[PDB]
């Protein structure tokens, strides 16, 4: 969906749960295309800031997750087409991790960077 | 599984070029000339080219046709060695 | 062996060997940083070729 594509290069953020990359304004207007059913950040800039990070490294433009090795490596093959980060710095708040777990949504860190 | 190919890109325009390529794919996805590439990666510190995942180089050429930033990458794309294929997504810190 | 003589004006002109060693040191430093930090080794390859 075109609405999913980042509208510009300013104030990009990456979802800490799925690594989808969009602008802060796009997260506010539409939420996360993948996680918004669970995170419900649409209409709440603070929730967007809680679930997304401005510190990320690299991006991956994933269009056909069902026919890509990259999507398997990145564990995004079940998500919607969109722009994703290679690595995301940060962690979801403990409360959000706990609620996800209580709702059957497991959280695996999207920080893939080799640290030292 | 498809392969990855390097494509020369205007330096500093890699992210913008990837975004243009997704907009192009989305525009053409319901046409009779869809893009057959599988992904594009612009690593954080790579300068002057992008990586495109596709099964065929010809699919890469067809996808990147008309993309000004890739005009110098239109005629030749280099295959990423499979043993080095995972290095494309490594982000050391 | 590579005297930097002044041209007709005052700017110090460098020798051809100096310019070549400068290019060598540029790519050498670039490759050294690309091996000091994980650079996917593709750039490392291209760098070694250059
Ligand atoms: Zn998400």
């Amino acid at each position: 969906a075109l609405e999913t594509v980042p509208k510009d290069l300013r104030h990009l953020r990456a979802c800490l749960l799925c690594s989808l990359v969009k602008t802060i304004d796009q997260f506010e207007y539409d939420g996360c295309d993948n996680c918004d059913a669970y995170l419900q950040m649409k209409g709440n800039r603070e929730m967007v800031y809680d679930c997304t990070s401005s510190s990320f490294d690299g991006i991956i433009a994933m269009m056909s997750p069902e026919d890509s090795w990259v999507s398997k490596w990145q564990r995004v093959s079940n998500f919607k087409p969109g722009v994703y980060a290679v690595s995301v710095t940060g962690r979801l708040p403990q409360g959000i991790v706990r609620e996800l777990k209580s709702r059957g949504v497991a959280y695996k860190s999207r920080d893939t960077a080799i640290k030292t | 599984d498809p392969n990855l190919w390097t494509v020369k890109c205007k330096i500093g325009e890699e992210r913008a070029t990837a975004i243009s390529l997704m907009r192009k794919f989305i525009a053409y996805q319901f046409t009779d000339t869809p893009l057959q590439i599988k992904s594009v990666v612009a690593p954080e510190h790579v300068k002057g080219y992008i990586y495109v995942e596709a099964y065929k180089q010809t699919h890469v050429k067809q996808a990147i046709e008309g993309v000004g930033n890739l005009r110098l990458g239109y005629w030749n794309q280099q295959m990423v060695p499979i043993k080095e294929m995972t290095d494309v997504l490594k982000v050391v810190k | 062996v590579r005297p930097a003589v002044v041209m007709q004006g005052s700017a110090r002109n460098q020798d051809d060997l100096t310019h070549k060693l400068a290019d060598i040191v540029k790519i050498n430093n670039q490759l050294r940083r690309n091996e000091q930090n994980g650079a996917a080794a593709h750039v490392i390859a291209e760098d070694v070729k250059l």
